[PDB]
């Protein structure tokens, strides 16, 4: 499923609970109904043309409360459904799909930094803890390449990490790979051909444009382009072989900037405005709604 | 403030 790209909920002052979903074809964003509790630092995934938003954290004028929910949008009707709960609060959770089942990563709760792992099965309706990882992290980048997932950078509470693990659901175990030439807590983390992406994010000092690339098969970590601004707690999704990140917190703004990555010409592009800044959006993509 | 997500702090 890939038409739109949907951005769910979000920060700016409090955090949000917009739908909106922009369309590459036409530069259209469309308004879409609101999540049911506004969230920032979820993820966003889409299975079997649902689209669905998991964890974060409400961080209102009442009060900071982090999610367990998972929630899911059908475009066919515009409308946002309660799905089975997680075990636990996961704010600035990754999540990633292997082979239509969702696995959320990580995240926080309270002063508390999760190492544990779950998985949902949509046709059942149902979460199951998995193997944990390795190191406790939040603000971890997620991806899917070849049915293994990976989990990348974040925080563990004590230090911002540049390393990186790779869970293999045969032997539901998770080792460790090559870490990251950069610390980031809160990049952008995603697939494109046999290379994962790890753009922006927060490395303990600055916010960063820089963006690296692991190739599987080497095994190594080597920069690309950086984008035209850094941001971290940006959102990024994949469309016809173009990397987007959207949004995120540059040090001074809450960033409107949609950027494109072609890695044909190994540049950046701005592609679009968001309707209005914000940062730890949820993305994914999926078919137009009605 | 949060320097990794710009939130409140």
């Amino acid at each position: 499923v890939g038409r739109l790209i949907y951005t769910a909920g979000g920060y700016f002052r409090q955090s949000l609970s917009y739908l909106e979903a922009y369309n590459p074809s036409n530069g259209s964003w469309l308004r879409l109904a609101d999540l049911q509790v506004p969230r920032s630092g979820l993820a966003g995934c889409v299975v079997g043309g649902l689209l669905y938003a998991v964890g974060g954290r409400n961080n209102s004028p009442d009060g900071n409360t982090d999610s367990s929910a998972l929630d899911c949008y059908n475009p066919m009707t515009n409308q946002w459904s309660p799905c089975a709960s997680m075990s636990v609060p996961r704010n600035r959770i990754g999540v990633g799909v292997i082979d239509g089942h969702i696995y959320a990563v990580g995240g926080s709760h309270g002063c508390i930094h999760h190492s544990s792992v779950e998985r949902y099965e949509p046709e059942r309706d149902e979460w199951h803890l998995v193997a944990p990882m390795l190191t406790r992290r939040i603000g971890v980048g997620v991806a899917v390449l070849n049915r293994l997932l990976y989990a990348v950078g974040g925080f563990d509470g004590t230090n911002r990490l540049n390393s990186a693990e790779c869970y293999y659901p045969e032997r539901n175990e998770w080792r460790m790979i090559t870490p990251m030439n950069t610390i980031r807590s809160g990049a952008g983390v995603c697939v494109l051909h046999n290379c994962i992406y790890a753009a922006g994010g927060y490395d303990g000092q600055d916010q960063l444009n820089s963006v690296e690339r692991y190739d599987v098969e080497t095994e190594t970590w080597t920069f690309v382009a950086p984008m035209r601004h850094h941001r971290s707690a940006l959102g990024i999704t994949v469309h016809q072989g173009k990397i987007y990140v959207l949004g995120g917190y540059d040090g001074h703004t809450f960033l409107d900037s949609v950027e494109c990555y072609d890695p044909d010409s190994d540049t950046w592009s701005e592609v679009t405005r968001m309707t209005s800044g914000r940062s730890g959006v949820g993305v994914a993509v999926t078919m137009e709604p009605c | 403030q949060n320097e990794e997500n710009g939130e409140q702090e």
